[PDB]
């Protein structure tokens, strides 16, 4: 594993952050009582009656750490420029991804621990197939933070015309525009317009 | 390519500035790319742009002669014109066209002991400029003498950082434009790029031509001096661009030495009146400069002059 | 002073090596001796010995002309000719006589921005060789920046330490022996120790003598282009070392331009013929190169040679 495999694992864990916070808001069972008789039941009973909340909380922390690792990519050298030849926008992913792989988990009942073990195994299976299927750039947590995904064909000033690269830009992109590349992998790079 | 067209191409790269990229070459002959911080890379790009502007753009006294006509002038970028390219030049040409989605990134756990040179790829207006650098002995430097784990110390014994720091000062040894290579520093090219054997082979050809010219009485003095690289530069210049050796008869040369104010008292004619006695190092240097056509007089002031840096005017 | 006596004096210093002390130069113009670690001071000592040996000792093409006859030749050490010494030269001559028992000592808590020059005192044969280097803007170093406190990092952005660099290399800018001062880098002389005003003073006295020569109808072009030092240095050389200024009359000059087969075309003569018609920048440059007697020929090949860095033979 490792290297590219760890990068795709980090992208998938960052993608599932909306699922983690959705399970957090759906099933928490926090005693939100506005009366004086609802005292503290104890820390041990609270952490016993809540298992998948704290599991999803440390998974959300893992997703935040992997988003920090993705934001570390643009910190170093990205001071080179290319020219976009084709700018066919592919941003219906991370909406198709959400409405296909997250809405069923909202349509799923979280009552028994056997069922939760089965759903975690389903998450692991979906991630394992999602590792190596070249649709790994779909990321609703990325699309919430202003990022719009594009399928671009850059043209280097001195190397050549490399084709079929995926750009994650902060703003809109267009044919005959200059962006700054910071390659997270061979296929996906974080873009930034030059103006 | 003249100097004005070179200035125009450098200007056309500079004002339509696109961006830079730093590529390391290694001792095992492969190309890796580095992880430089954004503000540090911006400062490097601005410093290299300022140095390149002071060298070509704002410089009025710029000349670009061929490396086979290498004199000892300053503020010049010598043009490569030899047939055989060294392997670092081909590695520069390969480093121009590395695709931007490459993943052969440099590993900084090697403590920077494997990097042989630093290639700066200044790009702009669909053209690539490839500066070159050499890593010296860490560019010897200092520290602050942390007293235990705290930085300020008025009693600070000034010490050196260990073998982990790379020099990236604002200077370049040679740069690449288009398909031509221009050279600024000659010592790193004669040392690191394995070029002094080519210079020595050209010196061997020049010594063979001097022996066949049937002029020097004692060949073995010139052969004795020929192992020096600074002398071998002059035999390379003699082999490729001498306008007196072989063009004219030797009798005119010996008449010129017999009819001069300075050469008659330095270079001595033999007893038979056909050879030149060249024994001392001073006589060797004066004969080399005589065969290099460095003894010129003015038709205005009638003053004989030595010329360290010459230029043929009909060019 | 001849180059051979210079080499002999430096060699007598070099093989009779005794000690080496490093003292800084401040913005408030006081000596501040440092605390260089002994292994590091020894390493800088042997590196400076190797650098000065390569530059001066075994060099064969070394020449030492005066600063007033400034040319663009490489590997040469110009001799200082002006009696007007800037304050850094007085600082050097104070720093060659600092007693070792003095305690005017450096405080390294001043962020190393107070220092504006490094003095290297190669001491030996009861003599001192003071080598000065400028601050050279704290040229950028490169670390191997980690995460947290775990020192190795397989993937990390390489960055720069802010101001504890103190890049002093093994190169030098200018060095003084005895009472004669010698320079290597003229750019830091012209841009740091207040020399440009002296160069424009020599330029305007050259322009005064040039308007007293009555040769140009458009002297306003020369006084509007002469504020750049790249023309002012040549104007200073024209002022002090020229065999044309006040030596050759105007009619012989105009006959030489009329009879030359290049200067009659690139530089246009006046229709009246009493003066010279220069207006353009290339005409200005060829005019300056003509009046410094840089157009020469030999007797063997009889080709007109343009000299970049000429040298006198009779003296």
């Amino acid at each position: 594993m490792q290297r590219n495999t760890y990068n795709k694992v980090g992208l998938y864990i960052l993608s599932l952050a909306m699922l983690f916070v959705f399970i957090i808001i759906l099933t928490a069972k926090i005693p939100f009582c506005f009366t004086s008789d609802c005292s503290f039941i104890g820390l041990k009973k609270l952490v016993l009656t809540n298992i998948v909340p704290i599991v999803c909380f440390v998974f959300f922390l893992f997703s935040i750490y992997f988003y920090n690792r993705l934001k570390n990519i643009t910190k170093y050298n990205g001071q080179d420029s290319v020219k976009i030849t084709s700018c066919q926008s592919e941003s219906y992913e991370s909406l198709t991804f959400l409405a296909t792989y997250i809405v069923p988990f909202m349509g799923f009942s979280f009552e028994d621990m056997q069922k939760n073990i089965a759903y975690l195994l389903l998450v692991v299976v979906i991630g394992i197939i999602f590792i190596k299927t070249d649709k790994y750039y779909a990321n609703p947590t990325l699309a919430l933070f202003g990022f719009k995904l594009y399928r671009v064909n850059i043209l280097h000033p001195g190397s050549g015309e490399t084709k079929n690269l995926i750009a994650i830009s902060n703003d809109v992109l267009k044919v005959d525009d200059n962006v700054y590349y910071s390659f997270f992998d061979e296929f996906v790079f974080i873009a930034r317009k030059k103006i | 390519m003249t100097t004005q067209q070179l200035k125009e191409k450098i200007s056309k790269i500079i004002d339509n500035f696109s961006g830079i990229r730093v590529v390391f070459t290694t001792t095992a002959n492969e190309l890796k790319l580095s992880r430089i911080e954004g503000s540090a890379l911006n400062s490097i790009a601005e410093g290299f742009i300022d140095k390149i502007k002071e060298d070509i753009i704002n410089n009025e006294d710029l000349t670009s002669p061929l490396l086979s006509n290498f004199d000892d002038r300053k503020n010049a970028l010598f043009k490569f014109d030899y047939e055989q390219y060294p392997e670092e030049f081909n590695k520069i040409t390969q480093a121009i066209a590395i695709p931007p989605n490459s993943q052969d990134y440099y590993n900084p756990l090697n403590k920077f002991t494997d990097v042989k040179g630093i290639i700066i790829l200044i790009s702009g207006d669909n053209k690539c400029l490839a500066l070159y650098k050499n890593k010296t002995n860490l560019a010897v430097l200092r520290n602050s003498r942390k007293m235990f784990n705290l930085v300020p110390d008025p009693d600070g014994y000034l010490k050196q950082l260990p073998n982990e720091i790379l020099r990236l000062d604002f200077n370049y040894d040679l740069f690449s434009i288009g398909e031509d290579f221009y050279i600024k520093n000659h010592k790193t090219l004669e040392t690191q790029m394995k070029f002094h054997q080519v210079i020595e082979a050209q010196a061997v050809i020049a010594l063979n031509s001097l022996r066949d010219s049937l002029l020097i009485e004692d060949i073995s003095g010139l052969e004795k001096s020929s192992r020096e690289i600074s002398f071998a530069r002059k035999l390379a210049k003699i082999s490729k661009h001498s306008p007196v050796l072989g063009k004219i008869d030797t009798k005119t040369i010996i008449d010129y030495v017999s009819q001069h104010k300075y050469l008659s008292a330095i270079l001595q004619i033999n007893e038979a009146g056909d050879k030149l006695l060249i024994k001392t190092k001073t006589s060797q240097k004066h004969f080399i400069k005589l065969m290099s056509d460095d003894y010129l007089q003015s038709d205005l002031t009638k003053i004989i002059y030595m010329s360290i840096a010459k230029d043929r005017l009909d060019e």
